[PDB]
């Protein structure tokens, strides 16, 4: 008989039990995050699973239906999502231990306990304190105290773990017709339907060195420029010719530069800009912050927020003996249910934040007319970009000034202007670096390219060759430095965070196009533009439907991933930079050594 | 004389509890004088559509029968209550001809209807062989036949039970809340007119 047409009605079923139970899921979690207390605990649970129990028997229908007879594009790619099998593929005994190795390096990372020797009676732990310890100090040995205990302590179990979770995860990714467990990360980067619109799995690897090489030249004076400054502040610890050591960047991992801004400043006499006396003095509470939030997207062209969002979402204050988690949160219930969860203070942070979270719950809404199983961005790089637009869109001084929450006679001019950015770049593009090694190594380990010896060794030479961060100490074979990080032992990729930051700037850069603004980049505005606002409302309510090269058409010229927009955002940094270490080395030498 | 024997519209609009849209109520009004001012005069109505006659000439004009058909609908859905439409509703559930004569009144009932654990008293027909002709109603729960395989009245590969349940809530955003509907059909049979709007005096 014809398969087409009873695959529809398959669809149409299981979508009805799918929304309900879902919506169910999501509504007990939510109690539980709102009111934390004994009672709403199994409830969520006694929801969780049974809709994991769900998703599991349809899966067992979908195979029944064979993907090589369905013409419609809509229907097959629906159905594909389903048809996957996920860890159901191996043995039971196999799939138990997996869960179980899983659980244990879960509950191992979030136990970190380091006692200095002097007095072995008190032990810090990731929350703050000992994260706090290279976070705001200035002082060579503690951190580097701190450093080798957190890598000694706490990844030096992980590798028989690790070792184990590679091998039978790689297994797993190749009972399923991958050839590693890379292709299974790779997969969501794959499109093989419009023509002219077809991507590969493996043109992802040879479109991101690609993308790469042209940042290097200005990656490599904010080095210089680092270096400098670090040598000027720290006397007789970092050679001028080589490179910078690890502990000193200013974060556990040096993922992020932003704590080190305070040592870099470019001018010390002109402050930054700060509205939050402005705040507190016009008595500006959590409402009118969420209210100015919404007027930008009322401006915009964007739809207004529904009734029910002011009523059902815990704004501000848990106050009393009703606690609840203070992380900032988007909720997307499902059956036109959009909340939101955050603890609103009185700070340009928490506006930013408030403008980031509006933006996530405006993408949500943008394409809740799809399927429930297309209701999804396009890739992972997308929904953040998103959210990170407004972020970047309301902190302009202009944008401040129209608000009426700065003084109209206000005189920016280089000084400012060059701090901000550069404040800004300590952020954006000194990320770039690290995570690109860290996706390259693990795709490297997964495809059986380096072997079990050649782990510790062709880790820190390539950071030296890549970001130019060498050891403080020796590093023997028996640790697992890369496993001590959220996204290498939760079992999380950390690919997206690379092409969220290109796709951020193309998207702003295409909106400032077509919003008729003329001058620098930076000082970009899209508020007021009607135009500007239609145009990114034809990509966000495709959804998932459509492929992401082609979601790439509707707001940019060209369905590549180029990074034009970043080299155009930092051209005053860079032309600064450029005459600033004139009097220098740029680049690094991977010879010396601070241990020898 | 004076205006006396009014239709009895107060146990329509103000009944406790309305049937479901598989199985809609019908209730026959004749032999009376209606009073249409009041209705289109209430703020309370969210939609209120008069297709085959003018709204403000209702008083006017006078039939031999009237058709009452209320029911309970989603929010979204209830667009597809006109003449001319598609949809899961317009094909298996609830039918108008082209060619319809009449008025359509549909108000909000969240705060009856939902219930915070979930009221799935109301039910709907999802699947069916065949379209529905204009004012048929099918009650019939048999197991639909998607494929080829016989069900002695057994779910399974590809059997499923036609009727599904509203999920309604009061946390429920609108268009997907509760919506209760009436539509009234006037009928013009050869018999002498009954049903007439009363006179002012
Ligand atoms: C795949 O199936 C979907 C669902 O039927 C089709 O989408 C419909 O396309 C028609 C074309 O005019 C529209 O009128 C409908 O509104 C669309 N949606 C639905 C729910 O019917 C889609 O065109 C099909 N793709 C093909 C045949 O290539
Ligand atoms: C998911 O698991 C099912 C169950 O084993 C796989 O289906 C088998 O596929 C092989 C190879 O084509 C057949 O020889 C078996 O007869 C199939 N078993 C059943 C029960 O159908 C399937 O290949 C796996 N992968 C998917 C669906 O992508
Ligand atoms: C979202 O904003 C729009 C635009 O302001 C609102 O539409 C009108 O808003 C004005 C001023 O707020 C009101 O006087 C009108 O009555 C609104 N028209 C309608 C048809 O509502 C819209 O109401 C706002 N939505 C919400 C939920 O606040
Ligand atoms: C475009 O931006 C300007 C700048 O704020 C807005 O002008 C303000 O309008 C309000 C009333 O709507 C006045 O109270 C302010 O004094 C105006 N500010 C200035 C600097 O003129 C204008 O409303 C925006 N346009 C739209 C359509 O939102
Ligand atoms: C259903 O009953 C209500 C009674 O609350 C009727 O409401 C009438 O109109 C207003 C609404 O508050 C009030 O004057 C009274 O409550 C009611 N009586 C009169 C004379 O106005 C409502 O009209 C009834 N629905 C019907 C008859 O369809
Ligand atoms: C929070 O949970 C406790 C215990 O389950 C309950 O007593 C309390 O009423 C709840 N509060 C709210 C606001 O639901
Ligand atoms: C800004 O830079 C230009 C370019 O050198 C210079 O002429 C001008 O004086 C500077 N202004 C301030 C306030 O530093
Ligand atoms: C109509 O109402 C008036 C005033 O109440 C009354 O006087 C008259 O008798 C009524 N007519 C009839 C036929 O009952």
């Amino acid at each position: 008989s014809t398969i087409e047409e009873q695959a529809k009605t398959f669809l149409d079923k299981f979508n009805h039990e799918a929304e309900d139970l879902f919506y169910q899921s999501s509504l007990a979690s939510w109690n539980y995050n709102t009111n934390i207390t004994e009672e709403n605990v199994q409830n969520m649970n006694n929801a969780g699973d049974k809709w994991s129990a769900f998703l599991k028997e349809q899966s067992t229908l979908a195979q029944m239906y064979p993907l090589q007879e369905i013409q419609n594009l809509t229907v097959k790619l629906q159905l594909q999502a389903l048809q996957q099998n996920g860890s159901s593929v191996l043995s039971e005994d196999k799939s138990k231990r997996l869960n179980t190795i899983l659980n244990t390096m879960s509950t191992i990372y979030s136990t970190g306990k380091v006692c200095n020797p002097d007095n072995p009676q008190e032990c810090l732990l990731l929350e703050p304190g000992l994260n706090e310890i290279m976070a705001n100090s200035l002082d060579y040995n503690e951190r580097l105290w701190a450093w080798e205990s957190w890598r000694s302590e706490v990844g030096k179990q992980l590798r028989p773990l690790y070792e184990e979770y590679v091998v039978l995860k790689n297994e797993m990714a190749r009972a399923n017709h991958y050839e590693d467990y890379g292709d299974y990360w790779r997969g969501d980067y794959e499109v093989n339907g419009v023509d002219g619109y077809d991507y590969s799995r493996g043109q992802l690897i040879e479109d991101v060195e690609h993308t790469f090489e042209e940042i290097k030249p200005l990656y490599e004076h904010l080095h210089a420029y680092v270096r400098a400054k670090l040598m000027n502040a720290y006397p007789s610890y970092i050679s001028p010719i080589g490179c910078l050591p690890a502990h000193l960047l200013g974060d556990m991992w040096g993922r992020f530069w932003t704590n080190l801004y305070s040592l870099t400043v470019p001018f010390g006499q002109k402050p930054n800009i700060d509205v939050t006396d402005a705040m507190v003095d016009q008595a500006w509470d959590a409402q009118r912050i969420f209210k100015e939030a919404e007027k930008f997207f009322v401006s915009v062209g964007l739809p207004n927020m529904t009734q029910g969002f002011w009523e059902n979402s815990m704004l501000t204050d848990p106050g009393n003996v009703q606690k609840a988690v203070c992380h900032p949160t988007a909720w997307d219930l499902g059956k036109g249910d959009f909340r939101i969860l955050m603890c609103t203070k009185v700070t340009m942070d928490d506006f930013l934040t408030a403008h980031h979270e509006m933006g996530h719950i405006q993408y949500d809404m943008a394409y809740a007319a799809q399927p429930f199983l297309l209701r999804n961005g396009a890739n992972e790089g997308f929904h953040e970009a998103v959210g990170e637009i407004m972020s970047l869109s309301a902190a302009t001084p202009k944008h401040l000034k129209s608000i009426g929450l700065l003084s109209p006679d206000f005189q920016e001019d280089n000084e400012t202007e060059i701090n901000f950015l550069l404040k800004q770049a300590l952020t954006i593009v000194g990320t770039l670096p690290f995570t690109y090694m860290l996706e390259k190594w693990r795709w490297m380990v997964f495809k059986g390219e380096i072997p079990k010896d050649q782990w510790m060794k062709k880790w820190w030479e390539m950071k030296r060759e890549i970001v130019g961060v060498v050891e403080p100490v020796p590093h023997d074979e028996t640790y697992c430095d890369p496993a001590s990080l959220f996204h290498v032992s939760n079992d999380y990729s950390f690919i997206r965070y690379y092409t969220r930051t290109l796709y951020q700037f193309q998207f702003q850069e295409a909106l400032c196009q077509a919003a008729k603004h003329e001058g620098p980049l930076h000082k970009c505005d899209i508020s007021n533009s009607t135009e500007a606002g239609q145009k990114l409302f034809n990509m966000l309510r495709l959804g998932k439907s459509e492929p992401w090269t082609l979601a790439l058409e509707n707001v940019v010229g060209a369905k590549n991933m180029n990074v034009r927009p970043l080299l155009n955002y930092f051209e005053p940094l860079f032309t600064w930079l450029k005459d600033q270490n004139k009097n220098s080395f740029v680049g690094w030498s991977t010879d010396w050594s601070p241990y020898a | 004389p004076n205006i006396t024997n009014l239709c009895p519209f107060g146990e329509v609009f103000n009944a406790t509890r309305f049937a479901s849209v598989y199985a809609w109520n019908r209730k026959r009004i004749s032999n009376c004088v209606a009073d249409y001012s009041v209705l289109y005069n209430s703020a309370s109505f969210s939609t209120f559509k008069c297709y085959g006659v003018s709204p403000t000439k209702l008083n006017d004009l006078c039939f031999t029968n009237v058709y009452a058909d209320s029911f309970v609908i989603r929010g979204d859905e209830v667009r597809q209550i006109a003449p001319g439409q598609t949809g899961t509703i317009a094909d298996y559930n609830y039918k108008l001809p082209d060619d319809f004569t009449g008025c359509v009144i549909a108000w909000n009932s969240n705060n009856l209807d939902s219930k915070v654990g979930g009221n799935y008293n109301y039910l709907y027909r999802l699947f069916r062989k065949s379209n529905l002709k204009p004012f048929e109603r099918d009650i019939s729960t048999e197991i639909y036949q998607a494929g080829s395989t016989p069900c002695n009245g057994v779910k399974g590969f590809n059997c499923y039970f036609p009727l599904q349940s509203y999920g309604f809530q009061p946390t429920y955003g609108v268009g997907y809340q509760p919506y209760r509907v009436v539509v009234l059909s006037f009928e013009l049979l050869h018999a002498p007119a009954t049903v007439c709007g009363p006179k002012k005096s």
